[PDB]
Protein backbone atom coordinates (compact mmCIF):
# COMPACT_ATOMS: atom_id res chain seq x y z
CA UNK A 1 0.00 0.00 0.00
CA UNK A 2 1.62 3.66 -0.54
CA UNK A 3 1.88 5.98 2.20
CA UNK A 4 2.82 9.27 2.56
CA UNK A 5 5.43 10.72 4.51
CA UNK A 6 6.21 14.68 5.29
CA UNK A 7 9.99 15.10 5.09
CA UNK A 8 12.04 17.33 6.92
CA UNK A 9 11.80 19.98 4.23
CA UNK A 10 7.66 19.89 4.37
CA UNK A 11 8.12 17.90 1.27
CA UNK A 12 5.29 14.85 0.73
CA UNK A 13 7.14 11.32 -0.26
CA UNK A 14 5.34 7.99 -1.22
CA UNK A 15 6.53 4.77 0.54
CA UNK A 16 5.50 1.71 -0.78
CA UNK A 17 4.89 -0.45 2.91
CA UNK A 18 2.85 -3.22 4.10
CA UNK A 19 0.20 -3.67 7.03
CA UNK A 20 2.66 -5.92 8.88
CA UNK A 21 5.74 -3.53 8.47
CA UNK A 22 7.01 -2.52 12.03
CA UNK A 23 7.98 1.35 12.89
CA UNK A 24 11.59 -0.22 12.46
CA UNK A 25 11.04 -1.12 9.34
CA UNK A 26 9.22 1.81 7.88
CA UNK A 27 12.14 4.28 9.25
CA UNK A 28 14.61 2.12 7.41
CA UNK A 29 12.71 2.68 4.10
CA UNK A 30 12.89 6.51 4.67
CA UNK A 31 16.54 5.87 5.29
CA UNK A 32 16.55 4.58 1.79
CA UNK A 33 14.76 7.65 0.59
CA UNK A 34 16.17 10.74 3.26
CA UNK A 35 19.25 9.23 4.34
CA UNK A 36 18.69 9.98 7.81
CA UNK A 37 19.27 6.79 9.64
CA UNK A 38 17.06 5.18 11.85
CA UNK A 39 18.10 6.43 15.27
CA UNK A 40 17.35 10.14 14.63
CA UNK A 41 14.06 9.86 13.48
CA UNK A 42 10.73 10.22 15.32
CA UNK A 43 7.40 9.16 13.03
CA UNK A 44 4.34 11.00 13.76
CA UNK A 45 0.53 9.69 12.70
CA UNK A 46 -2.46 11.35 13.54
CA UNK A 47 -0.71 13.50 16.46
CA UNK A 48 0.81 10.28 17.80
CA UNK A 49 4.79 9.79 17.95
CA UNK A 50 5.13 6.30 16.48
CA UNK A 51 6.57 3.27 19.23
CA UNK A 52 9.06 0.30 18.02
CA UNK A 53 8.53 -2.75 18.04
CA UNK A 54 4.23 -2.00 16.95
CA UNK A 55 3.01 -2.47 13.53
CA UNK A 56 1.55 0.32 10.77
CA UNK A 57 -1.60 -2.19 11.39
CA UNK A 58 -1.58 -1.67 15.23
CA UNK A 59 -2.11 2.40 14.27
CA UNK A 60 -5.04 1.71 11.71
CA UNK A 61 -2.11 3.31 9.14
CA UNK A 62 -3.62 2.27 5.47
CA UNK A 63 -3.08 3.89 1.89
CA UNK A 64 -2.70 7.46 1.79
CA UNK A 65 -2.10 7.90 5.38
CA UNK A 66 0.54 10.66 5.86
CA UNK A 67 3.36 10.07 8.49
CA UNK A 68 5.12 13.52 9.44
CA UNK A 69 9.07 13.20 10.10
CA UNK A 70 10.59 14.95 13.02
CA UNK A 71 14.10 14.85 14.89
CA UNK A 72 14.63 16.37 17.93
CA UNK A 73 16.25 19.79 19.69
CA UNK A 74 17.96 18.03 22.51
CA UNK A 75 17.60 20.74 25.91
CA UNK A 76 18.33 20.30 29.70
CA UNK B 1 6.23 33.26 46.78
CA UNK B 2 9.64 35.03 46.23
CA UNK B 3 9.15 36.04 42.47
CA UNK B 4 7.13 39.22 42.97
CA UNK B 5 5.48 37.96 39.93
CA UNK B 6 3.32 35.77 42.07
CA UNK B 7 4.45 32.95 39.92
CA UNK B 8 6.34 29.82 41.37
CA UNK B 9 9.35 28.74 39.57
CA UNK B 10 10.43 25.11 38.96
CA UNK B 11 14.09 23.39 39.67
CA UNK B 12 15.97 21.32 37.36
CA UNK B 13 16.49 17.94 38.52
CA UNK B 14 19.53 17.27 36.19
CA UNK B 15 19.08 18.23 32.37
CA UNK B 16 15.20 18.51 33.35
CA UNK B 17 14.41 21.37 31.71
CA UNK B 18 12.38 20.43 29.11
CA UNK B 19 9.75 19.27 31.32
CA UNK B 20 9.76 22.54 32.89
CA UNK B 21 9.60 24.63 29.90
CA UNK B 22 6.39 22.57 28.95
CA UNK B 23 5.18 22.47 32.48
CA UNK B 24 4.87 26.10 32.68
CA UNK B 25 3.73 26.69 29.06
CA UNK B 26 0.67 24.09 30.38
CA UNK B 27 0.54 26.06 33.34
CA UNK B 28 0.06 29.17 31.85
CA UNK B 29 -3.03 27.87 28.77
CA UNK B 30 -5.75 29.17 31.21
CA UNK B 31 -8.42 26.69 30.02
CA UNK B 32 -6.64 23.68 30.22
CA UNK B 33 -5.12 24.87 34.36
CA UNK B 34 -8.60 24.91 35.02
CA UNK B 35 -9.31 21.46 33.42
CA UNK B 36 -6.97 19.67 35.53
CA UNK B 37 -7.41 21.94 39.04
CA UNK B 38 -11.16 21.58 38.31
CA UNK B 39 -10.66 17.58 38.26
CA UNK B 40 -13.32 15.68 40.87
CA UNK B 41 -11.74 13.60 43.63
CA UNK B 42 -13.16 10.58 42.39
CA UNK B 43 -11.62 10.19 38.92
CA UNK B 44 -10.54 7.32 36.77
CA UNK B 45 -7.44 9.88 35.53
CA UNK B 46 -3.93 9.24 37.31
CA UNK B 47 -1.98 11.25 35.62
CA UNK B 48 -4.08 14.31 35.55
CA UNK B 49 -4.35 13.67 39.40
CA UNK B 50 -0.58 13.90 39.63
CA UNK B 51 -0.99 17.07 37.52
CA UNK B 52 -3.22 18.02 39.56
CA UNK B 53 -1.45 18.03 42.39
CA UNK B 54 1.52 19.82 41.05
CA UNK B 55 -0.55 22.78 39.31
CA UNK B 56 -2.07 23.30 42.96
CA UNK B 57 1.58 24.27 43.65
CA UNK B 58 2.42 26.47 41.66
CA UNK B 59 -0.68 27.82 42.07
CA UNK B 60 -0.48 27.90 46.08
CA UNK B 61 3.29 27.78 47.23
CA UNK B 62 4.76 30.06 49.45
CA UNK B 63 8.51 28.61 48.50
CA UNK B 64 10.01 30.44 45.51
CA UNK B 65 10.74 27.61 43.47
CA UNK B 66 9.51 23.59 43.97
CA UNK B 67 10.44 20.01 42.80
CA UNK B 68 7.84 18.59 40.06
CA UNK B 69 9.58 15.65 40.45
CA UNK B 70 6.60 13.08 41.12
CA UNK B 71 5.05 14.01 38.03
CA UNK B 72 8.41 14.21 36.35
CA UNK B 73 8.68 10.41 37.63
CA UNK B 74 4.62 9.69 36.57
CA UNK B 75 4.63 11.07 33.65
CA UNK B 76 8.22 9.75 32.71
CA UNK B 77 8.98 9.14 28.82
CA UNK B 78 9.89 5.50 28.68
CA UNK B 79 12.52 5.77 26.16
CA UNK B 80 14.19 8.50 27.89
CA UNK B 81 17.42 8.04 29.40
CA UNK B 82 17.11 9.99 33.22
CA UNK B 83 19.99 13.09 33.01
CA UNK B 84 19.97 13.22 29.07
CA UNK B 85 19.02 16.13 27.43
CA UNK B 86 15.55 15.82 25.55
CA UNK B 87 13.47 17.58 22.72
CA UNK B 88 10.68 19.66 24.73
CA UNK B 89 8.12 19.03 22.21
CA UNK B 90 8.96 15.21 22.21
CA UNK B 91 8.19 15.31 25.83
CA UNK B 92 4.38 17.76 25.30
CA UNK B 93 2.99 14.66 22.56
CA UNK B 94 4.29 11.98 25.02
CA UNK B 95 2.24 13.90 27.80
CA UNK B 96 -0.86 15.17 26.12
CA UNK B 97 -1.38 11.55 24.84
CA UNK B 98 -0.66 10.03 28.32
CA UNK B 99 -3.73 12.49 29.21
CA UNK B 100 -5.85 12.46 26.47
CA UNK B 101 -5.37 8.17 26.21
CA UNK B 102 -6.36 7.96 30.17
CA UNK B 103 -10.02 9.81 30.26
CA UNK B 104 -10.41 8.37 26.87
CA UNK B 105 -10.14 4.48 27.88
CA UNK B 106 -11.80 5.19 31.61
CA UNK B 107 -14.82 6.87 29.38
CA UNK B 108 -15.17 3.88 27.37
CA UNK B 109 -14.70 1.22 30.10
CA UNK B 110 -17.50 2.78 32.07
CA UNK B 111 -20.12 3.13 29.17
CA UNK B 112 -19.13 -0.15 27.74
CA UNK B 113 -19.72 -1.61 31.40
CA UNK B 114 -23.04 -0.20 31.72
CA UNK B 115 -24.15 -1.17 28.01
CA UNK B 116 -23.14 -4.59 28.79
CA UNK B 117 -25.40 -4.87 31.95
CA UNK B 118 -28.43 -3.39 29.39
CA UNK B 119 -17.82 12.66 23.76
CA UNK B 120 -14.54 13.88 24.09
CA UNK B 121 -11.18 14.15 26.41
CA UNK B 122 -10.21 17.45 27.99
CA UNK B 123 -6.92 17.16 25.75
CA UNK B 124 -8.95 17.16 22.85
CA UNK B 125 -11.01 19.83 23.71
CA UNK B 126 -8.00 21.82 24.53
CA UNK B 127 -5.86 21.18 22.34
CA UNK B 128 -7.14 18.95 19.17
CA UNK B 129 -7.86 19.76 16.03
CA UNK B 130 -8.27 18.44 12.61
CA UNK B 131 -6.79 18.66 9.00
CA UNK B 132 -7.90 17.07 5.88
CA UNK B 133 -5.63 15.54 3.11
CA UNK B 134 -7.58 16.03 -0.65
CA UNK B 135 -5.95 14.27 -3.63
CA UNK B 136 -7.26 15.16 -6.82
CA UNK B 137 -5.94 12.46 -9.41
CA UNK B 138 -5.01 14.53 -12.70
CA UNK B 139 -6.15 11.40 -14.90
CA UNK B 140 -9.47 10.86 -13.74
CA UNK B 141 -10.23 13.59 -11.70
CA UNK B 142 -11.30 11.45 -8.27
CA UNK B 143 -10.59 13.42 -5.09
CA UNK B 144 -9.64 10.82 -2.63
CA UNK B 145 -10.16 12.30 1.24
CA UNK B 146 -8.50 11.71 4.50
CA UNK B 147 -9.19 13.88 7.54
CA UNK B 148 -6.74 13.30 10.77
CA UNK B 149 -6.92 14.10 14.06
CA UNK B 150 -3.57 16.79 15.35
CA UNK B 151 -2.23 17.93 18.45
CA UNK B 152 0.11 20.15 16.53
CA UNK B 153 1.27 21.35 13.48
CA UNK B 154 4.81 20.38 12.51
CA UNK B 155 5.89 23.25 10.86
CA UNK B 156 8.47 22.66 8.30
CA UNK B 157 11.30 25.23 6.63
CA UNK B 158 10.88 25.30 2.83
CA UNK B 159 14.40 23.61 0.99
CA UNK B 160 17.30 26.45 1.03
CA UNK B 161 9.91 31.63 4.56
CA UNK B 162 10.89 34.48 7.40
CA UNK B 163 7.32 34.31 9.29
CA UNK B 164 5.44 32.27 11.30
CA UNK B 165 2.14 32.70 8.65
CA UNK B 166 4.57 32.28 6.20
CA UNK B 167 5.52 29.08 7.44
CA UNK B 168 1.58 28.21 8.23
CA UNK B 169 0.99 29.21 4.57
CA UNK B 170 3.98 26.36 3.35
CA UNK B 171 2.63 24.00 5.79
CA UNK B 172 -0.84 24.22 3.72
CA UNK B 173 0.54 24.98 0.61
CA UNK B 174 -0.90 22.45 -2.56
CA UNK B 175 1.97 20.05 -3.79
CA UNK B 176 2.11 18.39 -7.20
CA UNK B 177 2.99 14.55 -7.04
CA UNK B 178 4.55 13.36 -9.39
CA UNK B 179 7.68 11.22 -10.84
CA UNK B 180 8.88 9.31 -8.27
CA UNK B 181 6.08 10.63 -6.09
CA UNK B 182 3.41 10.03 -8.23
CA UNK B 183 0.31 9.04 -6.54
CA UNK B 184 -1.20 5.23 -7.01
CA UNK B 185 -4.77 5.69 -8.44
CA UNK B 186 -6.71 2.79 -7.64
CA UNK B 187 -9.78 4.46 -10.08
CA UNK B 188 -6.87 4.47 -12.85
CA UNK B 189 -5.61 0.96 -11.18
CA UNK B 190 -1.94 3.04 -12.00
CA UNK B 191 0.64 5.51 -10.85
CA UNK B 192 -0.44 8.98 -12.00
CA UNK B 193 0.28 12.98 -11.70
CA UNK B 194 -2.05 14.07 -8.96
CA UNK B 195 -2.27 17.17 -6.97
CA UNK B 196 -2.10 17.01 -3.11
CA UNK B 197 -4.21 19.72 -1.15
CA UNK B 198 -4.33 20.08 2.67
CA UNK B 199 -7.05 22.44 4.74
CA UNK B 200 -7.66 22.76 8.71
CA UNK B 201 -11.04 21.61 8.89
CA UNK B 202 -11.01 22.36 12.99
CA UNK B 203 -9.26 24.46 13.83
CA UNK B 204 -8.02 23.67 18.04
CA UNK B 205 -9.16 25.90 21.70
CA UNK B 206 -5.62 26.14 21.80
CA UNK B 207 -2.85 26.11 18.92
CA UNK B 208 0.41 24.20 19.48
CA UNK B 209 3.07 25.26 16.41
CA UNK B 210 6.37 22.74 16.13
CA UNK B 211 8.97 24.57 14.44
CA UNK B 212 11.31 22.12 12.48
CA UNK B 213 14.13 23.41 13.15
CA UNK B 214 16.91 20.74 12.06
CA UNK B 215 18.24 19.63 8.68
CA UNK B 216 20.19 16.12 7.80
CA UNK B 217 23.38 17.14 6.32
CA UNK B 218 24.37 14.55 3.55
CA UNK B 219 28.16 15.11 3.48
CA UNK B 220 28.68 14.86 7.57
CA UNK B 221 25.85 12.26 7.49
CA UNK B 222 24.59 14.23 10.70
CA UNK B 223 21.28 16.39 11.75
CA UNK B 224 22.19 20.17 12.26
CA UNK B 225 19.91 22.54 14.11
CA UNK B 226 18.80 25.76 11.87
CA UNK B 227 19.19 29.08 14.06
CA UNK B 228 17.23 31.19 11.42
CA UNK B 229 14.77 33.71 12.74
CA UNK B 230 11.22 33.29 12.37
CA UNK B 231 8.79 36.17 13.52
CA UNK B 232 6.33 35.29 15.67
CA UNK B 233 3.04 37.11 15.63
CA UNK B 234 0.77 38.81 18.74
CA UNK B 235 -1.78 38.06 16.32
CA UNK B 236 -2.30 34.40 13.69
CA UNK B 237 -4.88 34.46 11.52
CA UNK B 238 -5.59 30.63 10.93
CA UNK B 239 -6.49 29.50 7.78
CA UNK B 240 -9.32 27.14 7.45
CA UNK B 241 -11.55 24.83 5.26
CA UNK B 242 -13.27 26.94 2.56
CA UNK B 243 -10.73 30.14 2.65
CA UNK B 244 -12.08 31.08 5.56
CA UNK B 245 -9.84 32.34 8.96
CA UNK B 246 -9.50 32.10 12.86
CA UNK B 247 -7.69 35.01 14.40
CA UNK B 248 -5.22 33.91 17.17
CA UNK B 249 -4.03 35.45 20.23
CA UNK B 250 -0.09 34.22 21.22
CA UNK B 251 -0.07 32.35 24.19
CA UNK B 252 3.33 31.56 24.99
CA UNK B 253 6.88 30.78 23.25
CA UNK B 254 8.75 27.58 24.42
CA UNK B 255 12.78 28.51 23.15
CA UNK B 256 15.54 25.93 23.12
CA UNK B 257 18.98 27.92 23.55
CA UNK B 258 22.14 26.15 21.85
CA UNK B 259 24.10 26.50 18.61
CA UNK B 260 23.61 22.61 18.00
CA UNK B 261 20.34 20.21 18.02
CA UNK B 262 22.13 17.62 20.28
CA UNK B 263 22.46 20.07 23.55
CA UNK B 264 21.05 23.61 24.88
CA UNK B 265 18.18 24.58 27.36
CA UNK B 266 15.18 25.51 27.45
CA UNK B 267 12.80 28.31 28.96
CA UNK B 268 9.49 29.91 28.31
CA UNK B 269 7.78 32.85 27.99
CA UNK B 270 4.33 33.33 28.76
CA UNK B 271 1.15 35.43 29.45
CA UNK B 272 -2.21 34.34 30.66
CA UNK B 273 -3.57 31.74 27.85
CA UNK B 274 -7.51 32.97 28.50
CA UNK B 275 -9.60 33.87 25.57
CA UNK B 276 -9.21 37.19 24.22
CA UNK B 277 -4.34 39.20 31.87
CA UNK B 278 -1.45 40.56 29.88
CA UNK B 279 1.51 40.75 31.70
CA UNK B 280 4.27 38.33 30.02
CA UNK B 281 6.31 35.87 32.56
CA UNK B 282 9.77 34.32 31.79
CA UNK B 283 10.03 31.27 33.18
CA UNK B 284 13.62 29.53 33.35
CA UNK B 285 13.61 26.99 35.77
CA UNK B 286 13.81 28.21 39.44
CA UNK B 287 13.37 31.71 38.25
CA UNK B 288 9.96 33.56 37.37
CA UNK B 289 10.59 37.63 36.02
CA UNK B 290 7.98 40.02 34.44
CA UNK B 291 8.96 40.20 30.27
CA UNK B 292 7.47 41.40 27.12
CA UNK B 293 6.25 40.32 23.48
CA UNK B 294 9.17 43.01 23.02
CA UNK B 295 11.57 40.45 24.47
CA UNK B 296 9.83 37.30 22.31
CA UNK B 297 10.65 39.23 19.43
CA UNK B 298 14.13 40.21 20.44
CA UNK B 299 14.75 36.72 21.68
CA UNK B 300 17.27 35.47 17.53
CA UNK B 301 18.62 38.74 17.52
CA UNK B 302 20.02 39.20 20.82
CA UNK B 303 20.93 35.48 21.38
CA UNK B 304 21.95 34.18 17.69
CA UNK B 305 22.07 30.82 19.33
CA UNK B 306 18.53 31.11 21.09
CA UNK B 307 15.47 30.20 18.57
CA UNK B 308 11.40 29.85 19.37
CA UNK B 309 10.96 25.86 19.56
CA UNK B 310 7.17 25.14 20.10
CA UNK B 311 4.37 28.76 20.27
CA UNK B 312 1.05 27.99 22.00
CA UNK B 313 -2.14 29.88 20.41
CA UNK B 314 -5.12 30.00 21.91
CA UNK B 315 -8.25 31.07 19.65
CA UNK B 316 -10.00 34.71 19.37
CA UNK B 317 -13.53 34.38 20.62
ZN1 LIG C 1 -7.12 8.23 -11.54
Amino acid sequence: MQIFVKTLTGKTITLEVEPSDTIENVKAKIQDKEGIPPDQQRLIFAGKQLEDGRTLSDYNIQKESTLHLVLRLRGG
Amino acid sequence: AKSDTGKIGLINLGNTSYVNSILQALFMASDFRHCVLRLTENNSQPLMTKLQWLFGFLEHSQRPAISPENFLSASWTPWFSPGTQQDCSEYLKYLLDRLHEEEKTGTRICQKLKQSSSSSTSVEKMFGGKIVTRICCLCCLNVSSREEAFTDLSLAFPPPSRSVLDLVNYFLSPEKLTAENRYYCESCASLQDAEKVVELSQGPCYLILTLLRFSFDLRTMRRRKILDDVSIPLLLRLPLAGGRGQAYDLCSVVVHSGVSSESGHYYCYAREGAARENQWYLFNDTRVSFSSFESVSNVTSFFPKDTAYVLFYRQRP
